[PDB]
């Protein structure tokens, strides 16, 4: 198994601010990482795939970075719709593992 | 192994930097930002498999041919040091061309930036194969005419370096410039018409045909035309879209044509040294 | 547009067996792999396994090998995940997600809530 660790467990930031969610892997995942956003009671939605590639429709505010075991998701200029649970996932080896999640709460 | 696993995807779901030949409908490698997964993909079936092995194998065929030629007994040469240097420059350009090609075709699906870097090396390799191939040919044709020989070497160098500088342009890699690319390299190769005409207007129509140079230069011209025509037009996948995804597509045939062309070009200049070796290095006529 | 439509919520007794439906539409079904994800109440996502509609082959997570079974109906383009011998721990939202070459999920079903209750 590859343990994906997500930090911070939760955070609350004002609108217009820049926040960074990091994610660690217990071993090299060769940039085969994806970031997903999840609104309460809704299905997850992909934001970043292949560690840095932005998904279609996703705004330029989201920025994927990292390599090897340590990865990051930076959200520039927070918007009211950015609230929700963020999850990172490795797809390098089976079983594909997810991070515990980061609860982002705009105020 | 259950590491770096992927499946072939259809053309429509590829990212824009990977979309190149719309007639190759399926069998595409997905964007994989891992050189481990990229080199591992060599052993898998996809659009690039043929492109990769034709130039991976071609690379080691020319590497062996190159080494074997340097260890030829110095008896068989008139000037064994400079004659091995002109053959060495051809083999060097031939090896670099194939190396950059199979490496580009392998790492192609890594990143948008990785493909931009290796595509520039892929185009640069072609120009190096062309410049290097001229070197032994001019050395033998204009043997007892050194002044024109050296002039044509400056000409092909300046055109070859202009081709390398133009291939570093981002718009050159775009699929809309498929015909521009074919024309740039086709023109560079066909520029041999100038020294060929000089050779025939100095040594005569009898001597150029008797030594085989005319017949040989016509076969080379045909390979240049047929290779560019295939690459630019995308034949035959244009006629059978979805049927030539893995095998016999225009790029794969053009790859085959590069190693086939380089081998018959070697055979030509190989006979030019065998002929010079019989007559000697003197200037009697 | 790609669309993964899942079956409605289930309320089952302990020991029973549920079958989640995943109607895939808007693409050639066999071109991509289908994955199944479990989301426990107030918890992170958990990968159950992947399924290949073309070969039939499916790789399960060891944790769920004895619990889930992936089956298909190529004709209707519908994937199935059958959960056997349910327990209170199995009360979770089960999603079907589609791959795109590599196992990153651009398309997700709306999720099926399986509630294991004993009343
Ligand atoms: C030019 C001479 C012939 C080339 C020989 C073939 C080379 C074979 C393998 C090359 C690369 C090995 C894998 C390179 C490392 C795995 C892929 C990667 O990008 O990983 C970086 C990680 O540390 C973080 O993500
Ligand atoms: C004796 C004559 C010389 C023979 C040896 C020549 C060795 C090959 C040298 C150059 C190859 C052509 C230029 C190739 C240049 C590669 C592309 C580049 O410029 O990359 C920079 C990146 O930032 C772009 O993304
Ligand atoms: C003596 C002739 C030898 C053969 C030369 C063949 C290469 C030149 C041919 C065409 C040059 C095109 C210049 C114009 C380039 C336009 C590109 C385009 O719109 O392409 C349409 C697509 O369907 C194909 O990509
Ligand atoms: C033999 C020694 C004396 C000869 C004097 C100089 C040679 C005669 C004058 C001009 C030669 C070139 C004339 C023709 C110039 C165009 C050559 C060419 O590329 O032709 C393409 C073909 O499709 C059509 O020919
Ligand atoms: C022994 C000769 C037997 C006959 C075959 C050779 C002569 C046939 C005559 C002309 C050849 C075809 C001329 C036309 C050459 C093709 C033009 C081309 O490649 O255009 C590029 C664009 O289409 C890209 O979109
Ligand atoms: C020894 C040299 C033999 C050369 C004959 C090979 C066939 C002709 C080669 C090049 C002419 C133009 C065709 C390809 C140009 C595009 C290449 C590319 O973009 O990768
Ligand atoms: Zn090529």
């Amino acid at each position: 198994d590859i343990q994906m660790t997500q930090s911070p467990a939760s955070l609350s930031a004002s609108v217009g601010e820049t926040v960074t969610i990091t994610c660690r892997a217990s071993g090299n995942i060769h940039n085969f990482l994806a970031w997903y956003q999840q609104k309460q009671g809704k299905s997850p939605q992909v934001l970043v795939y292949n560690a840095k590639t932005l998904a279609d429709g996703v705004p330029s505010r989201f920025s994927g970075s990292g390599s090897g075991t340590q990865y990051s998701l930076k959200i520039n200029s927070l918007q009211p719709e950015d609230f929700g649970s963020y999850y990172c996932q490795q797809f390098w080896s089976t079983p594909y593992t997810f991070g515990g999640g980061t609860k982002l709460e705009i105020n | 192994e259950f590491e770096g696993r992927w499946r072939v995807i259809p053309h429509d779901v590829l990212p824009d930097w990977l979309k190149d030949n719309d007639f190759l409908l399926h069998g595409h490698r997905p964007p994989m930002p891992s050189f481990r997964a990229c080199f591992k993909s060599i052993f898998r079936i996809h659009t690039e498999t043929g492109n990769i092995w034709t130039h991976l194998l071609g690379c080691v065929f020319f590497l062996c041919l190159g080494i074997f030629y340097m260890f030829r007994p110095n008896i068989s040469f008139v000037a064994p040091l400079q004659e091995k240097v002109v053959f060495g420059l051809f083999f060097l350009g031939a090896i670099l061309c194939l190396s950059f090609s199979w490496l580009f075709h392998t790492v192609y699906c890594h990143s948008e930036g990785v493909s931009r870097l290796f595509s520039k090396l892929d185009y640069s390799g072609i120009a190096l194969l062309i410049m290097g191939s001229f070197v032994p040919w001019l050395y033998y044709s204009f043997y007892c005419n050194p002044q024109p020989c050296f002039i044509y070497l400056i000409v092909i160098c300046v055109l070859g370096i202009a081709a390398i500088i133009v291939s570093q342009w981002d718009m050159f890699a775009t699929p809309q410039y498929r015909g521009v690319r074919a024309g740039v390299f086709l023109g560079l190769g066909l520029s041999g018409i100038i020294p060929t005409l000089h050779y025939v207007i100095s040594e005569g129509f009898l001597k150029a045909a008797t030594i085989g140079q005319i017949g040989w230069l016509m076969l080379m011209a045909s390979l240049y035309i047929t290779g560019a025509a295939l690459y630019a037009a995308r034949i035959p996948e244009r006629f059978f879209p979805g049927k030539c995804d893995i095998w016999f597509h225009s790029h794969q045939l053009f790859h085959i044509f590069v190693v086939a062309g380089a081998f018959v070009h070697f055979h030509g200049v190989s006979n030019l040294q065998e002929f010079r070796f019989m007559i000697g290095g003197g200037c009697s006529e | 547009e790609v669309l993964l439509q899942q079956s409605g919520p289930e309320l089952v007794k302990p020991g029973a067996s549920v079958r989640i439906t995943c109607k895939a539409s808007g693409y050639t079904f066999t071109d991509f792999n289908m994955d199944w994800v479990k989301q426990s109440p107030g918890k992170s996502l958990e990968w159950i396994g992947d399924f290949n509609p073309n070969s039939g082959g499916s790789i399960y997570n060891q944790k769920f090998k004895d619990k889930a079974t992936f089956t298909v109906d190529k004709s209707s383009s519908t994937a199935y995940m059958e959960l056997r011998s349910l327990t209170f721990e199995d009360t979770a939202v089960y999603y079907c997600a589609r791959e795109t070459g590599t196992a990153w999920f651009a398309y997700w079903g709306q999720g099926t809530l399986v509630t294991v209750s004993a009343a």
